[PDB]
């Protein structure tokens, strides 16, 4: 018996053009453990990713988040890409500002 | 406030992939202060808390001591469930422990608490007596009876009772400036038209310390529970965390709705509405 | 600090 994760993907900061922040993306309430996640910019994986450590939820689903400095402007588009046994396909979640 | 601290460990299996991966991460409420990686370089106890960083070597290697017998004791555990639920020597399985301690505002020891699950599901926990289990399946009753005949639950309960609330204590005092401190949320409300009918009002939450908060829209007073769009608390990274609700509403009706806000760092409940 | 170790074998599952 399988969970799969949701995805949430968001900035530390209120997210100002030309002002340095962080990219997030938060995986959470999936089993088994293992996952695969990668920030994009412009579709293109960002090399320099760190994460959270292995923990969990009262229900026993997992949760991990993913982080990278970032400087958000106009043109610039922003992506989480998670891939997990549960999901056929990667799943892509696009940073939108105001969620 | 309350408080609590928690472990978290987590047993994984990978036949063909080495030995089972352990890690154990403690912490105090919603702050973590430690770290153990059977699968690191060089597996040791690592500070994740700056108020942590005082304990001195004998700490440290008290520590890594626990976790490294308890990464060989979990690998010989997920053998035994493997032959308990009769499963093949193929498969990548999961054990977890969550344990720890509650105080009240007083500072006094409210219950404990020892969880531990397979595969995602309960398995076998420790009662709130600290002194009987609850198995939840014929497997983890031969796990229940081997404990029983080892008596174990003295154990757990020794430190929960003991140990636990004494080095919680210790830890509150040293990082209180933090652990001890709750920041409110900074809120706003904010309206997206969807259509020329309706139109989205997001309630937000921002900046606060510990993650449990209360958001909600009401209508003429009434909960909108169910109309109500409500994503998990997330971490900012930053110590601190984020929520928003949000709700679709017939456009000219915005102001029959407010958002409720209850947080431990505010000094009044909040009500918001937006404000055009 | 986490469970210490018991005086004799730590019991496994």
């Amino acid at each position: 018996i399988q969970r799969t994760p949701k995805i949430q993907v968001y900035s530390r900061h209120p997210a100002e053009n030309g002002k340095s922040n962080f990219l997030n993306c938060y995986v959470s309430g999936f089993h088994p453990s293992d996952i695969e996640v990668d920030l994009l910019k412009n579709g293109e994986r960002i090399e320099k990713v760190e994460h959270s450590d292995l923990s969990f939820s009262k229900d026993w689903s997992f949760y991990l988040l993913y982080y990278t400095e970032f400087t958000p402007t106009e043109k610039d588009e922003y992506a989480c890409r998670v891939n997990h046994v549960t999901l056929s396909q990667p799943k892509i979640v696009k940073w939108d500002r105001d969620m | 406030g309350s408080h609590s601290m928690r472990y978290f460990y987590t047993a994984m299996s990978r036949p063909g992939r080495g030995e089972p991966r352990f890690i154990a991460v403690g912490y105090v409420d919603d702050t973590q202060f430690v770290r153990f990686d059977s699968d690191a370089a060089s597996p040791r106890t690592e500070p994740r808390a700056p108020w942590i960083e005082q304990e001195g070597p004998e700490y440290w290697d008290r520590n890594t001591q626990i976790f490294k017998t308890n990464t060989q004791t979990y690998r010989e555990s997920l053998r035994n469930l493997r032959g308990y639920y009769n499963q093949s020597e193929a498969g990548s399985h999961i054990i977890q422990r969550m344990y720890g301690c509650d105080l009240g505002p007083d500072g006094r020891l409210l219950r404990g608490h020892d969880q531990s699950a397979y595969d995602g599901k309960d398995y076998i926990a420790l009662n709130e007596d600290l002194s009987s289990w609850t198995a939840a399946d014929t497997a983890a009753q031969i796990t229940q009876r081997k404990w029983e005949a080892a008596r174990v639950a003295e154990q757990r309960r020794g430190y929960l009772e003991g140990l636990c609330v004494e080095w919680l204590r210790r830890y509150l005092e040293n990082g209180k400036e933090t652990l001890q401190r709750a920041d409110p949320p900074k809120t706003h409300v904010t309206h997206h038209p969807v259509s020329d009918h309706e139109a989205t009002l997001r309630c937000w939450a921002l900046g606060f310390y510990p993650a449990e908060i209360t958001l909600t829209w009401q209508r003429d007073g009434e909960d909108q529970t169910q109309d109500t769009e409500l994503v998990e608390t997330r971490p900012a990274g930053d110590r601190t965390f984020q929520k928003w609700a949000a709700v679709v509403v017939p456009s000219g009706e915005e102001q029959r709705y407010t958002c409720h806000v209850q947080h431990e760092g505010l000094p009044k409940p909040l009500t918001l509405r937006w404000e055009p | 600090l986490p469970e210490p170790l018991p005086q004799g074998q730590l019991t496994a599952y």
